[PDB]
C-alpha cells in the first residue's frame, strides 16, 4: 500500500490517521466539534488528527484513552486504562460535567487472530464498552465514530446502533487495506431513548447489552 | 575424489623381501601400486595382477612371494574403508582368482581376518563389523572365510554390542557420542541378520545342541536383542531392528518348527505359558514371557512377525493363518492406544505390510480364511475405517500408506471373490457409490476413485455418471487440486482407451475417446478461465498429449479452424484459440513428438500467427508462444534466423513483465534458448572444421550477431527510472549469459563472451545498480559483475575507486535508512575484487584467493570499526547529535555483510581475529546500552522520529551482527563470551516492555540457539535446558511487580521459549518439548489461588505461540487436546485476562487443528472434519464437549457463558458420508443440547446454535426435525411466550431450510410433498409475522422463512392459500399503513428489509400469472425500501438490456422512463440516487430524453448539462455513473441528427474537461474504469473520426488521457485501455496504421501502437502543422520542466513518441511553413539545456552513489530534452545548444 509510507512521510504517528482524515472529507465528522474523546489511540494518530483539527481553533479539549502509554500531545489529555473497566468509565467521565463531547471515536479492536467470529465477539464487547461511554458523555444529536469488522453477521449490531442513533453508515476508507474486513460504522445523530438516564429503557437497554428480547415475553396471550 | 591407497610400514620390508629390480613377479607390481598417488591406474594394475598369478599354474605349491602379495593384498583390502571404490574394485579383481590358488588364499585371509576380530578398542569395532558385511557381498574371498569363523565373529559381535550398550550408557549427557554409538548398535545388528540370513551353515539342525559355541552365541545374541528391544531411551530404529531380529533369530533356532506360528502368537497376545516353553527360550527371552512390556515391544514383534516369516507357499499352513488374524487383531488394539506420532507412522507402515502378507497368504489359501478376508469381514471393514480416518492426514508417510493399505484391501477382496460371473461386483459398486458422494476437495476421493477405476474399469464409473470428467475438469482451476485431478483423469483415459482397443477392433473408438477426453479439454483451453487455462496447461495438458500424441493432430485441425473463422468474422471461442494452438504446439515441439520441423513447422505458425501470440494481452499465451520458441526437445537443434528475429521482437516487449511468476517462467525459457545456441555452436564448429545447409561459419556469424545485438537491447534496457521489473528481468538475463557462456573456458572454442562487450560505460551502469532500492537488483548486479572476467581495475583508475571508496564510507554513515545496504555492497565489491586504496593497508600489521579477500575484509572492518568507536563515544556523551549527523548503525550494519560473506569456519589470521572481535563485542554492548534506554521509554532541528529510528535500527543491527558471530564455532570465541552473548539476548526479549526487542532479538537468539545445539563441547550444549528450566521457574512465580509486560500478546516469553524450543534437533529427540508442555499445560489448569492468576496468564500466552510454530508443527499434536480444554476452562474464569488469552490460544488451536482456509470466502466445507476423524484424533474431547455442552444447556433455563467456544467447535464438524458403518462415537446425543442452546438470552448464542445444528441433522430428517420443531412454537391463543425461545427456534428452522433447499433442488421430485408439508406446518403458525406480533425481530425472522418458502415452492413447479396468506401478510403491513409511534423499536429496518424481498417476490409472483405495486413500493418514506426495490428493477434491466440474452424488459417495466426520471430529480438518499442513474442508464435514451422536456422540465441540453454537473462534484461510485450516463446522452445527440454538432458545442468541451477531470487520482478505480470504457464506446466519433467534431486540442487531450491510463499502476485499468486501443486500431480509415488489427495486446506494446496511429492520424486529417507543438510539449513533460511506480517509465513513452515523430516526418517531409512557431519550443528547450547544465555542474564527485535520487531526474530530464533537440535538429535541416550542451556534459 501507499499509507504505510505517507504515515512516516509526514508528522504522522500511524497509518490510522489517513482512515481519520478520509472519513471527514466523505461524512463531515468536524462541523462543530470543539470538545471530541478519543477511545483506544495506540500511539495517538487519531489523537493528532483531533488535536490538528479541533484544537487549531485552541479551545479544542481533546481526551484520549488507551490501555498503553501515549507519548504527550499539546491540547490532549491521556489516560492509561481499560474501558471495560468501571473506573476508566469513571475517570472519563469525570472530565465532561457540564459541557458535554460533541463527537467520540474508537479506534480499538482485539488482537485480530484471523478467524473472523472471534473477532467479532471481542469487538462487540469493546463496541459495548465504548457505546456506554458514549452514551454517558455526548451531546444529543452528536457523532459517534467506531471501528467494526464486517463479517457475515452484521445486522445484530447495525440494529443496536441504529436505536440511539439517527443515521448509521458503514464506510471503508481507501486507507483501509482491502484484505482485511475492517470497517468503520460513522453515528449521526446522537437521539438517545425519552425515557433513559445513563418504558422504554426497559426494552432497549436488554436489547443493547446483548439480544435480549426478554421484555415483549408474556404470561398471557397477546393484545389484538 | 577418491581415496589413495595406504598400507602397512613394515609390509614394506616384508614386500621388499621378495621384490625384484627386472620387475617379474607381483611384488614388483605391488610396489609400483603402493607408490602412487592417482587411484586410477592402480586399478588397472589390479587388472593385470590376476594374469601374473595366472601365468605360474605349474609349480604345483604357491610361491612363497605370491603368498606375501595375497597377504599384503589382504591386510590392504581389510583396512580400506567402504567409502573407497578401490575396495570394491580389488574385491571383484580377487573374486577372479585362479583354482589353484584358492586354499592359501583361504588359510591366509582367514589368518588375518581372525586376528582382526580380536581387536578390542571401542570407536574400532565399526571398522571390523564393516568389513564383515563386505565379506558377504558378492565377495567369494570373505565368505568362505566368515562360513570358517562363525563362533568368532558371533562372539566379536556379541561382545561388540554389549561393550557399545554399556559405553552409551556411561556417555549420557552428549548426544553426539550417543548418535555414533546407536549408529554402531544398528549396523551391529543388521550383520548379525545378514549373517543368520546368509550363510549356509544355520540350514538343517546341525548345532541346535547346548554345547554348540554357534548356539550358545547365538542364545546371548538374542537375550542382547530382547534387552534392547524392551530398552526406550535408545533410537526407535534400534528398537525396530531388535524386534526384526528377535523374530529372526526365533524362527532360526526353535527346532519344532511346525509350532512357530503358535508360539509367536502366543507371544503377541501376552498370553505364553511359562511352563511350556523350551528353557533357552525363557533363559533368553525372559521379558517376552512373563509380561510387562511397552507397546512399542509390541508393535515392533509383529512388525518382525510378518516381515520376517515365509507368508507364500502356505508354509505355515493353518496355525500361520491363525497367526495372521492374531496379529491383525493386535494391531487394531494398539491403534487406538498409540499416540506418538513416530509410532503412528510406524503403525501405518506395519499396518501396510499387514494387507501385502494377506495378499501372499491368500493366493493359496484355505476356503475358511476367505470369508474371513472378504471385503464385508469385520477385520476389512476395520481396514476401511482405519484409511477413511487417516487419509488427510498431516504427515506424508501415513497418507502414502493409507495409499497402499486401500489398493491391497481392493486386491484382497478380488482375491477372496475369484469365483466371480460378472465384472462388477457388489462390494466394488457399493464403495464406488459411497465415494462418489463426497465432495470434490476431499483429496482423498481422487486416490481412492483411482484405485478403483483400475480394479472395475472406468466404464462403469462413467455409465453411473457421464459428466465426472467434465466436474473433475471444473475443480482444476484450484491449485493443491490440480494433481490430484491431473492423476485421476490420467488413470481414467488410460483405461479408457485400453477397454475401446477390447473386443471392438476397429480405428474409430479414437473419436468416441476424443470426444470423452479431449473436447471438454479443448472447450477449457479456449473459454476456461484464466487459472483454469494456466493449471490445466502446466499440468494436466502435458500428461494427455504424452500418452496420445496422434492426439495433437486433431487438435491443432479444430483449432486451426477457429482460427480462420476469426477472420471471417472480422467469439470466444474463436478468441481463445490461439493461445491453445500456441500451448500445444509448444508441448508437442518440447516432447518432440510430430512437430519437430525445422521453424516450428512448415504452416502451422505463420510470422503474423507468432507475432500475435509474443505479445498477447494474456501472459499465459505469451509465455506458451515464448516456449514454443525457445524450447526443444533436441538440445542441440539449430536456431534459425526466423527464430532470432521472433526473440529479438519478444525481448523489445516484455522486459516489465508484473507477475513474478511470468518473469519467472519469461527468465527461464530465455536461459533454455542460451544453452541451445552454445551447444549447437560446438556442433557447428566441429562441421566447420570437418574439411540443403548454410555453411555452418554463416549461422556461427548469424549467432554472433544475435548474441550481440541482444545484449545491446538488455543493457539499453537499463535506462535511468526505469522499472523493477525491467531491471529485474535485464540482470536475470545478461548474468544467464554470462553464466551459460562461460562453459567452453577449459575448451578451445566459443562463440560468444559477454566480457568483450561490457565497455567502461556499461561497467559504469552495472555498478549504479547498487543504488537501486530493491535489494534483489543489488544481488543481481553484485553476481553478474563478479561473474564478469578481466573487470576489477582493468574498467577503473585508482583515483576513481579511491572515490568510490570514500563514497561507501560516506553511505555508511547517512541519516537515509537504507543507504548502509548500498555502501556495504560497494564495500564487498571493493573488497572481492581487491580494489581497496592502498592507505587501507596501515590498518594491519604484516597466492591463495582466500587470503587476500580475507585480509581486505580485515582491513575495511577495522578502519569501520575505528570509525564506529568515535561515533559510540560521541553518542554516549550526547545522543541527539548522534542521531542527527552520525547514527551508528550503518557502520554495524557494513561490518556484518562483510563478515557474511566469509567462510568463518576456515578463517586463517586468528591472532588478527580475536582481538577484533573481542573490541567488536565491548562495541555492540556500549552501543546497546546507549540506545535502549530511549527504546524502552519514551523520548529523552532533530525530531524523536529519527532518534527513535536511530534506535531501533541500532538494537537490530546489534542483534544480526551477534547471531552473525556465534557462527564461529566457540578457537576466537570463549566458553564466557558466549554465556555473556546469551545473557544479553535474556536481558532483552524479557525486559523490552515494548514491541522493540521482541522479533528484534528473537532472529539473533535462534541463530545463536541452533549454534549451541550442534556445539560438540558438552558445557555448551547444556545451555539450552539450563535456560528453558530458569525461565520456567521464573515464570511460576511471576509476582505483577516484575518487569514483564502483558500487552503485546505476551513479554517477549514466547519468542524466548520458541528459540529455545528451536534448539531441539528436527524430530530427533524433542525433550525439552514434553517438559515445557507438561509445565504449562499444569500452569494453565485452574487454580484455587487468587495470586495465581499471571502464570495462568502467562502459560495461554505461551502455548498460543507454541501451537502455531511450524518448526513444533506435528510433535505438538499430543497436546491439543489438552490444550484446548484448558482454552475452554480459561472461557468461564471471571478474570478477563485468562478469557482474553484463552480465546486467543483457542483462535491458534483452531487453525492448527482445522488447517489453514482454503478459498477467500465460501469457506462451504473445505475446514470442516468428520466426527469420526476429529473424535479419533482427539478423543479425550468427545466426554469433555459432550459434558460441558450439557452443562451450558441446563445453565439456559435456569439462568459471560462458554456457549460461544463449544458452539464454534461444533459447528466445523459433519456426518461423513460415507459412514460404511454407523456413527461410533455417534455426534446424535449432542443435537437435544445444541437445540437447548437457542434458548440462550444472548443473540450470538443463539446464531451460532443455529449454524450448528445444520450439520448435526442428516438431509432426509430435516423435513421432520423442522416439523417437530415448528410444532414447539406457541400458537395465537396460547399463554406463555417467551422471545428468546421463539428467535432461537425461528432461526433453527431457517438455517434448516436453507440447507436443505441447497440440496434435493433438482436431484429428487418427492420433495414436493415434504414442501408442501413443511408449507403447511408454516401456515398453522403464520400469527407471528402479522402485526400480533410485538417484537419485529421474529416477525423478521419468519418473514425470511415465508421467503425462503417462496423460492423453493416457484422452482419446484395448496399453493394458492398459501399465497394468499403471504399478500393478506402484505396488505396488512406497516409498508402500506406505516408506523404509528415514533420510537426506535428494535429490529426495524430488519423486518422492513424482510418485509420489502416478501412484496418483491409476491409482485413478480403476480405479474407471471397484488398487494403492492413498484411505484408504490418506490414512494416509501424508508430509504431501505427504496433501495431494496430499486436494486430488483435494475437487476431486471441489466438482465434484460444490457446482457440481453435475447430477452427483453418484462412487460410490467415497459414505461418507466418518467417515473425514474421524476425519481433522479427527487431523490436525496445518494445510495439509491446511484442506482436510479444506473437504471436511467440502462434504458434506451430514445424513449425517455424526448419526455425529459415535460416531466422535469428539462430540455436534453440542460439535462445533460445537469448530469454533468453531478459527475463534476461528486467524487464517489455516483461520479461513474453519471459519467456514463452523460456521454451516453451525447452519444445519442450526435447520432441523431446532424444539427447537434454544432449546438453542443460547449458542452463538448465541458465534457472533454470533465473526462481529463476523470481520470486523475483521488478518485476510486471505478472512475477511471468508466472513462475507458466511455472512450471505447465512441471512439470512431472522437478518437478516430475522419472528420472530427472537436477542436484539435480537444482531440489530443482525449487522446493524451488515453496514452496516461495506459501507462496506469493498476492492472485492470491497463487492460482496459489495451481494449480501447484495440477499437482504435481496428476502425475502417486505421486498419493500415499497424499490423495488429482486430488483436488484443498488452499495454507495453499497446503504448506504441497507439502513438503509430495518432500519427498516422495527424498525417490523415492533414492538421500536422498546429499538431506538431502539442506532442512536442508531450516530450518536454510540461509537468515539471526544470511511492515507488511499478509499471511507468517515462523514457519509454519518450523513445516511443520520438520514435514515430521520426518516422512520421521521414516518410511526410512536412517542412514546417513558419519557424515562428517552433521558435518558442527552440527558446524553452535552450533554457533547459542551460539549466541543466547548471545543475550537473554542480553536484559532488560520484554523485551516482551520494544523490541518486537527483541525479536520476535529472538524468530523466535530460534524456527528455537531448529528444527533443534532436527532433528540432531534423525539423530545421538550432544544434548551437545541442554543441554545447554536449561539450558542457561530455
Ligand atoms: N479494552 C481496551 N481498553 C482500551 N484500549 C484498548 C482495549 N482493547 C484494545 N485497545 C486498544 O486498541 C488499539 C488497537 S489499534 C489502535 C490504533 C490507534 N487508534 C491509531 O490511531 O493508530 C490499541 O491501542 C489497544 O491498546
Ligand atoms: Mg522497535
Ligand atoms: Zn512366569
Amino acid at each position: 500500500d501507499v499509507y504505510y509510507r505517507l504515515a512516516k512521510e509526514n508528522g504522522w504517528r500511524a497509518r490510522s490517521a489517513f482512515k481519520l482524515l478520509q472519513l471527514d472529507k466523505e461524512f463531515q465528522l468536524f462541523q462543530g466539534v470543539t470538545r471530541a474523546v478519543d477511545l483506544c489511540a495506540a500511539p495517538g494518530s487519531w489523537s493528532q488528527v483531533l488535536s490538528q483539527k479541533i484544537g487549531g481553533q485552541g479551545s479544542g479539549h481533546v481526551v484520549a484513552v488507551d490501555l498503553q502509554a501515549m507519548a504527550p500531545l499539546p491540547g490532549v489529555v491521556q489516560i492509561q486504562g481499560d474501558i471495560t473497566q468501571l473506573s476508566t468509565a469513571k475517570e472519563i467521565i469525570q472530565h465532561f460535567k457540564g459541557c458535554p463531547a460533541d463527537l467520540v471515536v474508537c479506534d480499538g479492536a482485539p488482537d485480530v487472530t484471523g478467524l473472523h467470529d472471534v473477532d467479532e465477539y471481542m469487538q462487540a464487547q469493546l463496541l459495548l464498552a465504548a457505546l456506554n461511554i458514549a452514551t454517558h458523555v455526548l451531546k444529543p444529536g452528536g457523532c459517534f465514530v467506531a471501528k467494526i469488522f464486517r463479517g457475515r453477521d452484521v445486522t445484530l449490531l447495525y440494529s443496536q446502533l441504529q436505536v440511539f442513533f439517527s443515521s448509521v453508515l458503514c464506510a471503508k476508507p481507501r486507507s483501509s487495506r482491502n484484505s482485511s474486513i475492517e470497517a468503520f460504522a460513522v453515528c449521526q445523530g446522537y437521539d438517545p431513548p425519552e425515557g433513559f438516564i445513563p418504558g422504554p429503557t426497559r426494552i432497549i437497554v436488554p436489547f443493547v447489552t446483548c439480544g435480549d428480547l426478554s421484555s415483549y415475553d408474556s404470561d398471557r396471550s397477546y393484545p389484538l | 575424489q577418491v581415496a589413495a591407497l595406504t598400507i602397512c610400514h613394515q609390509d614394506l620390508e616384508t614386500l621388499k623381501s621378495f621384490a625384484d629390480v627386472e620387475g617379474k613377479n607381483l611384488a614388483s607390481l605391488l610396489l609400483h601400486c603402493v607408490q602412487l598417488t592417482d587411484g586410477v591406474s592402480q586399478i588397472h594394475y589390479i587388472k593385470q595382477i590376476v594374469p601374473l598369478l595366472e601365468k605360474a599354474d605349474k609349480n604345483g605349491m604357491c610361491d612363497p612371494t605370491i603368498q606375501s602379495c595375497l597377504d599384503i593384498l589382504a591386510g590392504i583390502y581389510l583396512s580400506l574403508s567402504l567409502k573407497n571404490p578401490l575396495k570394491k574394485v580389488l574385491a571383484s579383481s580377487l573374486n577372479s582368482l585362479p583354482d589353484f590358488f584358492l586354499p592359501e588364499a583361504m588359510h591366509r585371509f582367514t589368518s588375518r581376518l581372525q586376528e582382526e576380530l580380536n581387536t578390542t578398542d571401542l570407536y574400532s569395532y565399526r571398522k571390523v563389523t564393516d568389513n564383515i558385511s563386505s565379506c558377504m557381498e558378492n565377495f567369494n574371498l570373505g565368505r568362505a572365510s566368515v562360513n570358517n569363523l562363525l563362533k568368532n565373529v558371533l562372539h566379536f559381535l556379541q561382545k561388540s554390542l554389549i561393550e557399545i550398550l554399556e559405553e552409551n550408557r556411561k556417555c549420557a549427557g552428549n548426544h553426539i557420542i550417543q548418535t555414533q554409538l546407536m549408529n554402531d548398535l544398528l549396523v551391529g545388528i543388521r550383520v548379525s541378520m545378514m549373517l543368520v540370513q546368509k550363510v549356509q551353515d544355520f540350514q538343517g539342525n546341525l548345532w541346535k545342541t547346548s554345547d554348540s559355541p554357534i548356539w550358545q552365541n547365538m542364545c546371548g545374541l538374542l537375550s542382547i536383542f530382547t534387552k534392547v528391544l524392551s530398552d526406550d531411551d535408545l533410537l526407535q530404529t534400534v528398537q525396530s531392528t531388535s524386534g526384526l531380529a528377535i523374530i529372526l533369530f526365533i524362527k532360526t533356532m526353535f527346532h519344532p518348527s511346525e509350532k512357530i506360528p503358535h508360539l509367536i502368537s502366543s507371544v503377541l497376545l501376552r498370553s505364553v505359558d511359562c511352563t511350556s516353553v523350551p528353557e533357552w527360550f525363557m533363559s533368553s527371552c525372559r521379558s517376552l514371557c512373563c509380561g510387562d512390556i511397552s507397546q512399542s515391544a509390541v508393535l515392533f514383534l509383529c512388525q518382525g512377525t510378518l516381515a520376517m516369516l515365509d507368508w507364500q507357499n502356505g508354509s505355515m499352513g493353518r496355525s500361520g493363518e491363525a497367526l495372521l488374524l492374531d496379529t491383525a487383531h493386535v494391531l487394531f488394539t494398539l491403534s487406538s492406544q498409540i499416540k506418538e506420532p513416530t509410532l503412528e507412522m510406524f503403525l501405518s507402515r506395519i499396518l501396510a505390510s499387514w494387507t501385502n502378507s494377506a495378499i501372499q497368504v491368500l493366493e493359496s489359501s484355505s476356503p475358511s480364511l476367505t470369508d474371513s478376508l472378504n471385503g464385508n469381514s469385520s477385520i476389512v471393514g476395520r481396514l476401511l475405517e482405519y484409511v477413511y480416518t487417516h487419509w488427510e492426514h498431516p504427515l506424508d508417510a501415513l497418507r502414502h500408506q493409507t495409499k497402499i493399505m486401500f489398493k491391497n484391501l481392493l486386491q484382497m477382496h478380488r482375491l477372496t471373490v475369484e469365483g466371480a460371473d460378472f465384472v462388477p461386483d457388489p462390494f466394488f459398486v457399493e464403495l464406488t457409490e459411497s465415494l462418489l458422494r463426497l465432495e470434490w476437495h476431499i483429496k482423498g476421493k481422487y486416490t481412492c476413485l483411482g484405485c478403483l477405476v483400475e480394479c472395475i474399469g472406468v466404464e462403469h464409473i462413467l455409465a453411473i455418471d457421464k459428466t465426472i470428467p467434465s466436474q473433475i475438469l471444473e475443480v482444476m482451476g484450484d491449485q493443491s487440486l490440480v494433481p490430484y485431478a491431473s492423476d485421476l483423469l490420467e488413470t481414467m483415459f488410460r483405461n479408457h482407451k485400453s477397454h475401446l482397443k477390447s473386443q471392438t477392433a476397429e480405428s474409430s473408438w479414437i473419436d468416441q475417446w476424443h470426444e470423452t477426453w479431449v473436447s471438454p479439454l479443448l472447450f477449457i483451453l479456449c473459454e476456461g478461465n484464466l487459472d483454469q487455462k494456466s493449471y490445466v496447461i502446466d499440468y494436466y495438458l502435458p500428461k494427455l498429449l504424452s500418452y496420445s500424441p496422434e492426439s495433437l493432430q486433431y487438435m491443432v485441425k479444430i483449432l486451426q479452424t477457429s482460427i480462420d473463422a476469426k477472420t471471417g468474422q472480422e467469439s470466444c471461442n474463436s478468441r481463445g484459440a490461439l493461445g491453445a494452438l500456441m500451448a500445444c504446439l509448444r508441448i508437442a515441439r518440447a516432447h518432440g513428438h510430430l512437430q519437430s520441423a525445422t521453424d516450428t513447422w512448415e504452416n502451422l505458425v505463420s510470422d503474423a500467427r507468432i507475432k500475435q501470440g509474443l505479445i498477447h494481452q494474456h501472459c499465459q499465451v505469451r509465455i506458451d508462444t515464448l516456449g514454443l520458441l525457445c524450447e526443444s526437445n533436441r538440445s542441440t537443434e539449430i536456431v534459425s534466423m526466423e527464430e532470432m528475429q521472433w526473440i529479438q521482437f519478444f525481448i523489445t516487449y516484455n522486459l516489465n513483465s508484473q507477475s513474478p511468476g511470468v518473469r519467472q517462467q519469461i527468465c527461464s525459457l530465455l536461459k533454455k534458448l542460451f544453452c541451445r545456441i552454445q551447444e549447437s555452436s560446438q556442433v557447428l564448429y566441429k562441421l566447420e572444421q570437418s574439411k540443403t545447409k548454410q555453411h555452418p561459419s554463416v549461422s556461427l556469424q548469424q549467432y554472433k550477431n544475435f548474441m550481440s545485438s541482444i545484449c545491446n537491447s538488455l543493457f539499453e534496457a537499463l535506462f535511468p527510472g526505469s522499472s523493477y521489473s525491467t531491471r529485474f528481468s535485464a540482470l536475470t538475463i545478461l548474468g544467464s549469459i554470462a553464466e551459460v557462456f562461460h562453459v567452453p573456458e577449459g575448451r578451445i572454442y566459443t562463440v560468444y563472451q559477454l566480457s568483450h562487450d561490457i565497455d567502461v560505460g556499461r561497467f559504469q551502469t552495472l555498478m549504479e545498480c547498487f543504488t537501486s532500492t530493491f535489494e534483489d537488483v543489488k544481488i543481481l548486479a553484485f553476481d553478474l559483475l563478479m561473474k564478469l572476467s578481466k573487470t576489477a581495475v582493468h574498467f577503473q583508475d585508482s583515483g576513481k575507486l579511491q572515490g568510490l571508496f570514500q563514497a561507501a564510507l560516506e553511505l555508511s554513515t547517512s541519516t537515509k535508512p537504507y543507504d548502509c545496504v548500498t555502501a556495504s555492497y560497494l564495500l564487498n565489491f571493493l573488497i572481492w575484487q581487491d580494489a581497496l586504496p592502498s592507505s587501507l593497508s596501515a590498518y594491519l600489521t604484516q597466492d591463495r584467493p582466500a587470503a587476500v579477500v580475507e585480509r581486505n575484509t580485515l582491513m575495511v572492518i577495522k578502519c569501520l570499526m575505528e570509525n564506529l568507536e568515535e561515533e559510540v563515544s560521541q553518542a554516549e556523551n550526547s545522543l541527539l547529535q548522534a542521531a542527527a549527523a552520525f547514527p551508528m548503525y550503518g557502520r554495524v550494519h557494513c561490518i556484518t555483510g562483510a563478515l557474511q560473506k566469509l567462510s568463518l569456519n576456515s578463517l586463517q589470521l586468528v591472532s588478527e581475529w580475536r582481538p577484533v572481535v573481542e573490541k567488536l563485542l565491548l562495541m555492540s554492548y556500549r552501543l546497546s546500552t546507549v540506545v535502549s534506554p530511549v527504546i524502552q521509554s519514551s523520548s529523552p532541528d532533530v525530531t524523536a522520529q529519527m532518534v527513535l529510528v536511530c534506535c531501533w535500527r541500532s538494537m537490530k543491527e546489534v542483534a544480526l551482527l551477534l547471531g552473525m558471530l556465534c557462527q564461529l564455532l566457540p578457537g576466537l570465541l570463549t566458553v564466557e563470551q558466549v554465556k555473556e552473548i546469551g545473557d544479553y539476548f535474556k536481558q532483552h526479549l524479557l525486559q523490552s516492555r515494548h514491541r522493540g526487542a521482541f522479533e528484534l532479538a528473537y532472529t539473533g537468539f535462534v541463530k545463536l540457539t541452533e549454534v549451541l545445539n550442534r556445539c560438540p563441547n558438552v558445557s555448551l550444549q547444556k545451555l539450552p535446558e539450563q535456560w528453558l528450566w530458569s525461565v520456567l521457574e521464573e515464570i511460576k512465580c511471576s509476582d505483577p511487580s516484575s518487569k514483564l509486560c502483558a500487552t503485546r500478546r505476551s513479554a517477549g516469553i514466547p519468542f524466548y521459549i520458541q528459540a529455545l524450543l528451536a534448539s531441539e534437533p528436527k524430530k530427533g529427540r524433542m525433550d525439552l518439548l514434553k517438559i515445557t508442555m507438561k509445565e504449562l499445560i499444569s500452569l494453565a489448569g485452574p487454580t484455587d489461588d487468587i495470586q495465581s492468576t499471571v502464570p495462568q496468564v502467562h502459560a495461554l500466552n505461551i502455548l498460543r505461540a507454541l501451537f502455531r510454530d511450524t518448526r513444533l508443527g506435528e510433535n505438538i499434536i499430543p497436546y491439543v487436546a489438552d490444550g484446548a480444554k484448558a482454552a475452554i476452562l480459561g472461557f468461564t474464569s471471571p478474570v478477563w485476562a485468562v478469557r482474553n488469552s484463552s480465546t486467543l490460544l483457542f483462535s491458534a488451536l483452531i487453525t492448527r487443528i482445522f488447517g489453514v482456509k482454503r478459498a477467500k470466502d465460501e469457506h462451504s466445507k473445505t475446514n470442516r472434519m468428520t466426527g469420526r476423524e476429529f473424535f479419533s484424533r482427539f478423543p479425550e474431547l468427545y466426554p469433555f464437549l459432550l459434558k460441558q455442552l450439557e452443562t451450558v444447556a441446563n445453565t439456559v433455563d435456569s439462568d459471560h457463558p462458554s456457549m460461544f467456544l463449544l458452539l464454534l467447535v461444533l459447528e466445523r464438524l459433519y456426518a461423513s458420508p460415507m459412514d460404511g458403518t454407523s456413527s461410533a462415537l455417534s455426534m446424535g446425543p449432542f443435537v437435544p443440547f445444541i437445540m437447548r442452546c437457542g434458548h440462550s438470552p444472548v443473540y450470538h448464542s443463539r446464531e451460532m446454535a443455529a449454524r450448528a445444528l445444520v450439520p448435526f441433522v442428516m438431509i432426509d430428517h430435516i423435513p421432520n426435525t423442522i416439523r417437530t420443531l415448528l410444532s414447539t412454537l406457541p400458537s395465537c391463543t396460547d399463554q406463555c411466550f417467551r422471545q428468546n425461545h421463539i428467535h432461537g427456534t425461528l432461526l433453527q428452522v431457517f438455517h434448516l431450510l436453507q440447507a436443505y433447499s441447497d440440496s434435493k433442488h433438482g436431484t429428487n421430485s418427492d420433495f414436493q410433498h415434504e414442501l408442501t408439508d413443511i408449507t403447511v406446518c408454516t401456515k398453522a403458525k403464520l400469527w407471528l409475522a402479522k402485526r400480533q406480533n410485538p417484537c419485529l425481530v421474529t416477525r423478521a425472522v419468519y418473514i425470511d422463512i415465508l421467503f425462503l418458502l417462496t423460492c423453493c415452492l416457484n422452482r419446484s413447479a395448496e399453493s394458492l392459500g398459501f399465497w394468499e396468506e403471504v399478500r393478506g401478510i402484505i396488505s396488512g403491513s406497516e409498508l402500506i399503513t406505516g408506523f404509528p409511534w415514533a420510537f426506535k423499536v428494535p429490529g426495524l429496518p430488519q423486518y422492513l428489509q424482510s418485509l420489502t424481498r416478501l412484496a418483491i417476490a409476491a409482485v413478480w409472483a403476480a405479474a407471471a400469472k397484488v398487494p403492492i405495486s413498484f411505484s408504490q413500493l418506490l414512494e416509501s418514506a424508508f430509504p431501505e425500501v427504496r433501495s431494496l426495490t430499486l436494486e430488483a428493477l435494475l437487476e431486471k434491466f441489466l438482465a434484460a438490456a444490457s446482457g440481453l440474452g435475447e430477452k427483453g424488459v418484462p412487460p410490467l417495466l415497459c414505461n418507466m422512463g418518467e417515473k425514474f426520471l421524476l425519481l433522479a430529480m427527487k431523490e436525496n438518499h445518494p445510495e439509491c440516487f446511484c442506482k436510479i442513474l444506473k437504471i436511467l442508464h440502462c434504458m434506451d435514451p430514445g424513449e425517455w430524453l424526448p419526455q425529459t422536456e415535460h416531466c422535469v422540465h428539462l430540455t436534453p441540453k440542460e439535462f445533460l448539462i445537469w448530469t454533468m454537473d453531478i459527475a463534476s462534484n461528486e467524487r464517489s461510485e455516483i461520479q461513474s455513473v453519471a459519467l456514463r450516463l452523460a456521454s451516453k446522452v451525447i452519444s445519442h445527440h450526435m447520432q441523431t441528427c446532424v444539427e447537434n454538432r454544432e449546438l453542443i458545442a460547449a458542452e463538448l468541451k465541458q465534457w472533454v474537461q470533465l473526462v481529463i477531470l476523470s481520470c486523475e487520482d483521488h478518485l476510486p478505480t471505478e472512475s477511471r474504469l468508466a472513462v475507458v470504457e466511455v472512450l471505447t464506446s465512441t471512439t470512431p466519433l472522437f478518437l478516430t473520426n475522419p472528420h472530427p467534431i472537436l477542436e484539435l486540442q480537444d482531440t489530443l487531450a482525449l487522446w493524451k488521457c488515453v496514452l496516461t491510463l495506459l501507462q496506469s499502476e493498476e492492472q485492470a485499468v491497463r487492460d482496459a485501455a489495451t481494449e480501447t486501443v484495440t477499437t482504435a486500431m481496428s476502425q475502417e480509415n486505421t486498419c493500415q496504421s499497424t499490423e495488429f488489427a482486430f488483436c488484443q495486446v498488452d499495454a507495453s506494446i499497446a503504448l506504441a501502437l497507439a502513438l503509430a496511429v495518432l500519427c498516422d492520424l495527424l498525417q490523415q486529417w492533414d492538421q500536422l502543422a498546429p499538431g506538431l507543438p502539442i506532442l512536442l510539449g508531450w516530450l518536454l513533460g510540461e509537468s515539471d520542466d526544470l511511492e515507488v511506480n511499478f509499471w511507468a517509465e517515462t523514457l519509454i513513452f519518450v523513445k516511443y513518441l520520438c520514435k514515430h515523430l521520426f518516422c512520421l516526418l521521414s516518410k511526410s517531409g512536412w517542412r514546417p511553413p513558419s519557424p515562428e512557431m517552433l521558435c518558442h519550443l527552440q527558446r524553452m528547450v535552450s533554457e533547459q539545456c542551460h539549466l541543466l547544465s547548471q545543475f550537473f555542474r554542480e553536484l559532488p564527485p560520484a554523485a551516482e552513489f551520494v544523490k541518486t535520487v537527483e541525479f536520476t531526474r535529472l538524468r530523466i530530464q535530460e534524456e527528455r530534452t537531448l529528444a527533443c533537440l534532436r527532433l528540432l535538429a531534423f525539423l530545421e535541416g538550432v544544434l548551437s545548444v545541442w554543441d554545447s550542451y554536449a561539450e558542457s556534459r561530455q
